[PDB]
Protein backbone atom coordinates (compact mmCIF):
# COMPACT_ATOMS: atom_id res chain seq x y z
CA UNK A 1 0.00 0.00 0.00
CA UNK A 2 0.76 3.37 -1.12
CA UNK A 3 1.78 5.00 2.90
CA UNK A 4 4.35 2.66 2.53
CA UNK A 5 6.80 4.89 0.54
CA UNK A 6 8.46 6.96 3.53
CA UNK A 7 8.98 10.40 3.72
CA UNK A 8 12.54 9.98 4.08
CA UNK A 9 12.36 8.13 0.66
CA UNK A 10 10.25 10.89 -1.61
CA UNK A 11 13.81 13.45 0.28
CA UNK A 12 16.54 11.45 -0.98
CA UNK A 13 14.68 11.25 -4.46
CA UNK A 14 13.90 14.45 -4.24
CA UNK A 15 17.82 15.43 -3.39
CA UNK A 16 19.29 13.05 -6.11
CA UNK A 17 16.63 15.11 -8.00
CA UNK A 18 18.53 18.32 -7.29
CA UNK A 19 15.50 19.80 -5.35
CA UNK A 20 16.91 21.82 -2.39
CA UNK A 21 13.89 22.36 -0.21
CA UNK A 22 10.35 20.53 -0.29
CA UNK A 23 7.16 21.40 0.83
CA UNK A 24 5.47 19.24 3.01
CA UNK A 25 2.76 18.89 0.07
CA UNK A 26 5.69 16.93 -2.02
CA UNK A 27 5.12 13.61 0.36
CA UNK A 28 1.28 12.92 -0.76
CA UNK A 29 2.08 14.93 -4.31
CA UNK A 30 4.49 12.33 -5.03
CA UNK A 31 2.59 9.55 -3.86
CA UNK A 32 0.04 10.55 -6.27
CA UNK A 33 2.46 10.71 -9.41
CA UNK A 34 3.60 7.40 -8.33
CA UNK A 35 0.43 5.72 -7.90
CA UNK A 36 -0.80 7.13 -11.43
CA UNK A 37 2.37 5.85 -13.40
CA UNK A 38 2.42 2.57 -11.49
CA UNK A 39 -0.94 2.09 -12.84
CA UNK A 40 -0.01 3.11 -16.23
CA UNK A 41 2.84 0.96 -17.06
CA UNK A 42 1.57 -2.09 -14.77
CA UNK A 43 -1.56 -1.99 -16.56
CA UNK A 44 0.39 -2.26 -19.76
CA UNK A 45 3.36 -4.77 -18.87
CA UNK A 46 0.21 -7.49 -17.83
CA UNK A 47 -1.83 -6.30 -20.83
CA UNK A 48 1.48 -7.69 -23.22
CA UNK A 49 1.98 -10.31 -20.67
CA UNK A 50 -1.74 -11.59 -21.15
CA UNK A 51 -1.64 -10.90 -24.26
CA UNK A 52 1.54 -13.05 -25.58
CA UNK A 53 -0.64 -16.38 -23.67
CA UNK A 54 2.16 -15.89 -20.45
CA UNK A 55 1.06 -15.68 -17.09
CA UNK A 56 4.71 -14.13 -15.91
CA UNK A 57 5.37 -10.49 -16.45
CA UNK A 58 9.39 -10.65 -17.85
CA UNK A 59 11.70 -7.61 -17.43
CA UNK A 60 10.84 -6.95 -21.87
CA UNK A 61 7.41 -6.44 -20.54
CA UNK A 62 7.56 -3.96 -18.32
CA UNK A 63 10.28 -2.27 -20.72
CA UNK A 64 7.53 -2.27 -23.26
CA UNK A 65 4.39 -0.70 -21.19
CA UNK A 66 7.43 2.25 -20.59
CA UNK A 67 7.92 2.55 -24.44
CA UNK B 1 20.91 2.50 -6.71
CA UNK B 2 17.55 2.54 -5.24
CA UNK B 3 16.07 5.09 -2.87
CA UNK B 4 12.81 3.07 -2.32
CA UNK B 5 12.89 -0.27 0.24
CA UNK B 6 11.97 -3.15 -2.59
CA UNK B 7 9.56 -4.53 -0.44
CA UNK B 8 7.38 -1.78 0.30
CA UNK B 9 7.80 -1.19 -3.90
CA UNK B 10 6.68 -4.32 -4.40
CA UNK B 11 3.05 -4.40 -2.18
CA UNK B 12 2.44 -1.56 -3.80
CA UNK B 13 2.99 -3.14 -7.50
CA UNK B 14 1.45 -6.41 -6.92
CA UNK B 15 -1.68 -4.50 -5.16
CA UNK B 16 -1.99 -2.42 -8.22
CA UNK B 17 -1.60 -5.56 -10.58
CA UNK B 18 -4.35 -7.34 -8.25
CA UNK B 19 -6.67 -4.31 -8.40
CA UNK B 20 -6.37 -4.61 -12.28
CA UNK B 21 -6.49 -8.14 -12.90
CA UNK B 22 -8.70 -8.65 -10.32
CA UNK B 23 -8.42 -12.28 -9.98
CA UNK B 24 -6.01 -13.42 -12.79
CA UNK B 25 -3.00 -14.92 -11.76
CA UNK B 26 0.29 -13.89 -12.88
CA UNK B 27 3.75 -14.13 -11.76
CA UNK B 28 6.56 -11.12 -11.73
CA UNK B 29 10.06 -12.13 -12.54
CA UNK B 30 12.10 -10.64 -10.02
CA UNK B 31 14.01 -8.68 -12.72
CA UNK B 32 10.83 -7.15 -13.68
CA UNK B 33 9.92 -6.05 -10.27
CA UNK B 34 13.44 -4.35 -10.34
CA UNK B 35 13.33 -3.34 -13.75
CA UNK B 36 10.28 -1.07 -12.79
CA UNK B 37 11.08 0.42 -9.86
CA UNK B 38 14.17 1.68 -11.73
CA UNK B 39 11.84 3.09 -14.24
CA UNK B 40 9.77 4.60 -11.25
CA UNK B 41 12.49 5.68 -9.44
CA UNK B 42 14.18 7.59 -12.45
CA UNK B 43 10.73 8.66 -13.54
CA UNK B 44 10.25 10.65 -10.10
CA UNK B 45 13.70 12.17 -9.82
CA UNK B 46 13.80 13.93 -13.88
CA UNK B 47 9.99 14.69 -12.83
CA UNK B 48 11.63 16.74 -9.76
CA UNK B 49 14.23 18.14 -11.61
CA UNK B 50 11.56 19.78 -13.80
CA UNK B 51 9.37 20.46 -11.26
CA UNK B 52 12.65 22.16 -9.51
CA UNK B 53 13.87 24.04 -12.63
CA UNK B 54 9.92 25.40 -12.64
CA UNK B 55 10.39 26.46 -9.07
CA UNK B 56 13.78 28.59 -9.80
CA UNK B 57 11.71 30.14 -12.56
CA UNK B 58 9.34 31.29 -10.15
CA UNK B 59 12.14 33.01 -7.79
CA UNK B 60 11.51 30.60 -5.26
CA UNK B 61 14.20 27.87 -3.50
CA UNK B 62 10.69 25.41 -2.10
CA UNK B 63 9.57 22.67 -4.39
CA UNK B 64 5.44 23.34 -4.37
CA UNK B 65 2.84 20.64 -5.52
CA UNK B 66 2.26 23.29 -8.07
CA UNK B 67 5.83 22.91 -9.52
CA UNK B 68 5.13 19.48 -9.90
CA UNK B 69 1.77 19.62 -10.91
CA UNK B 70 2.98 22.29 -13.80
CA UNK B 71 5.53 20.27 -14.91
CA UNK B 72 3.28 16.88 -15.73
CA UNK B 73 1.09 19.60 -17.55
CA UNK B 74 3.87 20.67 -20.00
CA UNK B 75 4.93 16.57 -20.44
CA UNK B 76 1.38 15.93 -21.33
CA UNK C 1 -6.91 27.96 -40.39
CA UNK C 2 -3.24 28.82 -41.29
CA UNK C 3 -1.84 31.83 -39.71
CA UNK C 4 1.32 32.27 -41.90
CA UNK C 5 0.71 32.96 -45.49
CA UNK C 6 1.04 29.51 -47.64
CA UNK C 7 4.22 30.99 -50.12
CA UNK C 8 6.58 32.31 -47.09
CA UNK C 9 5.89 28.68 -45.51
CA UNK C 10 6.73 26.66 -48.42
CA UNK C 11 10.03 28.73 -49.95
CA UNK C 12 11.20 27.91 -46.26
CA UNK C 13 10.37 23.70 -46.42
CA UNK C 14 11.11 23.87 -49.91
CA UNK C 15 15.18 25.54 -48.59
CA UNK C 16 14.91 23.26 -45.42
CA UNK C 17 14.56 20.73 -48.28
CA UNK C 18 16.66 21.17 -50.45
CA UNK C 19 19.76 22.41 -47.60
CA UNK C 20 19.22 18.32 -46.35
CA UNK C 21 18.85 16.72 -49.96
CA UNK C 22 21.37 19.22 -51.13
CA UNK C 23 20.77 17.98 -54.95
CA UNK C 24 18.27 14.95 -54.69
CA UNK C 25 15.12 16.06 -56.20
CA UNK C 26 11.94 15.25 -54.56
CA UNK C 27 8.09 16.41 -55.16
CA UNK C 28 5.76 17.31 -52.75
CA UNK C 29 2.69 17.07 -52.92
CA UNK C 30 0.41 20.01 -51.75
CA UNK C 31 -1.12 18.00 -49.49
CA UNK C 32 1.86 17.33 -47.75
CA UNK C 33 3.09 21.03 -47.50
CA UNK C 34 -0.39 21.73 -46.16
CA UNK C 35 -0.47 18.79 -43.65
CA UNK C 36 3.20 19.99 -42.75
CA UNK C 37 1.73 23.43 -42.20
CA UNK C 38 -0.87 22.06 -39.87
CA UNK C 39 1.34 20.47 -37.64
CA UNK C 40 4.00 23.56 -37.75
CA UNK C 41 1.43 26.10 -36.61
CA UNK C 42 -0.19 23.38 -34.16
CA UNK C 43 3.39 22.89 -32.51
CA UNK C 44 4.20 26.83 -32.39
CA UNK C 45 0.21 27.32 -30.42
CA UNK C 46 0.73 24.12 -28.01
CA UNK C 47 4.64 25.33 -27.15
CA UNK C 48 3.29 28.81 -26.72
CA UNK C 49 0.14 27.99 -24.23
CA UNK C 50 2.63 25.91 -22.18
CA UNK C 51 5.48 28.59 -22.18
CA UNK C 52 2.46 30.92 -21.42
CA UNK C 53 1.34 28.79 -18.28
CA UNK C 54 5.33 29.55 -16.84
CA UNK C 55 5.26 33.32 -17.82
CA UNK C 56 1.35 33.10 -15.26
CA UNK C 57 4.03 30.76 -13.39
CA UNK C 58 6.66 33.47 -12.91
CA UNK C 59 3.95 35.84 -11.99
CA UNK C 60 4.36 37.81 -15.29
CA UNK C 61 1.84 38.46 -18.19
CA UNK C 62 4.65 38.81 -20.85
CA UNK C 63 5.83 35.78 -22.19
CA UNK C 64 9.77 35.84 -22.23
CA UNK C 65 12.08 34.14 -24.37
CA UNK C 66 12.95 32.30 -21.17
CA UNK C 67 9.33 30.75 -20.95
CA UNK C 68 9.16 29.41 -24.30
CA UNK C 69 12.65 27.40 -23.72
CA UNK C 70 12.01 26.07 -20.19
CA UNK C 71 8.66 24.73 -22.02
CA UNK C 72 10.93 22.90 -24.50
CA UNK C 73 13.34 21.97 -21.80
CA UNK C 74 10.39 20.36 -20.14
CA UNK C 75 9.38 18.07 -23.07
CA UNK C 76 12.57 17.27 -23.95
CA UNK D 1 13.90 32.08 -46.37
CA UNK D 2 13.27 31.98 -42.53
CA UNK D 3 12.88 36.04 -41.79
CA UNK D 4 9.70 35.51 -44.28
CA UNK D 5 7.68 34.38 -41.16
CA UNK D 6 6.06 37.72 -40.05
CA UNK D 7 5.94 39.64 -37.17
CA UNK D 8 2.33 39.50 -37.38
CA UNK D 9 2.22 35.83 -38.25
CA UNK D 10 3.77 35.34 -34.88
CA UNK D 11 1.35 37.46 -33.20
CA UNK D 12 -1.39 35.75 -34.09
CA UNK D 13 0.16 31.96 -33.32
CA UNK D 14 0.86 33.44 -29.76
CA UNK D 15 -2.82 34.98 -29.72
CA UNK D 16 -4.38 31.94 -30.81
CA UNK D 17 -2.09 30.28 -27.56
CA UNK D 18 -3.17 32.31 -25.34
CA UNK D 19 -0.54 34.72 -24.66
CA UNK D 20 -1.44 37.99 -23.91
CA UNK D 21 1.73 40.54 -24.17
CA UNK D 22 5.12 39.59 -26.05
CA UNK D 23 8.61 40.22 -26.02
CA UNK D 24 10.02 41.81 -28.72
CA UNK D 25 12.64 38.46 -28.56
CA UNK D 26 10.22 36.32 -28.61
CA UNK D 27 9.91 36.55 -32.78
CA UNK D 28 13.62 35.56 -32.97
CA UNK D 29 13.35 32.98 -30.23
CA UNK D 30 10.02 31.78 -32.44
CA UNK D 31 11.87 31.66 -36.02
CA UNK D 32 14.60 29.43 -34.07
CA UNK D 33 11.87 27.05 -32.56
CA UNK D 34 10.28 26.80 -36.03
CA UNK D 35 13.38 26.33 -38.21
CA UNK D 36 14.66 23.11 -35.90
CA UNK D 37 11.13 21.94 -36.18
CA UNK D 38 11.01 21.96 -39.78
CA UNK D 39 14.46 20.72 -39.86
CA UNK D 40 13.46 17.55 -38.38
CA UNK D 41 10.18 16.68 -39.72
CA UNK D 42 11.17 17.65 -43.20
CA UNK D 43 14.34 15.51 -42.83
CA UNK D 44 12.00 12.42 -41.72
CA UNK D 45 9.36 12.47 -44.13
CA UNK D 46 12.41 12.89 -46.94
CA UNK D 47 14.11 10.12 -45.66
CA UNK D 48 10.52 7.81 -45.48
CA UNK D 49 9.94 8.79 -48.76
CA UNK D 50 13.63 7.83 -50.12
CA UNK D 51 13.24 4.76 -47.99
CA UNK D 52 10.22 3.54 -50.24
CA UNK D 53 11.64 4.49 -53.62
CA UNK D 54 9.72 7.60 -54.25
CA UNK D 55 10.37 11.03 -55.18
CA UNK D 56 7.28 12.80 -54.31
CA UNK D 57 6.76 13.42 -50.58
CA UNK D 58 3.05 12.34 -49.36
CA UNK D 59 0.93 13.85 -46.93
CA UNK D 60 1.43 9.77 -44.78
CA UNK D 61 4.92 10.68 -45.33
CA UNK D 62 4.67 14.11 -43.33
CA UNK D 63 2.51 12.24 -40.70
CA UNK D 64 5.20 9.20 -40.14
CA UNK D 65 7.23 12.15 -39.51
CA UNK D 66 4.97 13.70 -36.87
CA UNK D 67 4.81 9.93 -35.41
Amino acid sequence: NIQGITKPAIRRLARRGGVKRISGLIYEETRGVLKVFLENVIRDAVTYTEHAKRKTVTAMDVVYALK
Amino acid sequence: HLLIRKLPFSRLAREICVKFTRGVDFNWQAQALLALQEAAEAFLVHLFEDAYLLTLHAGRVTLFPKDVQLARRIRG
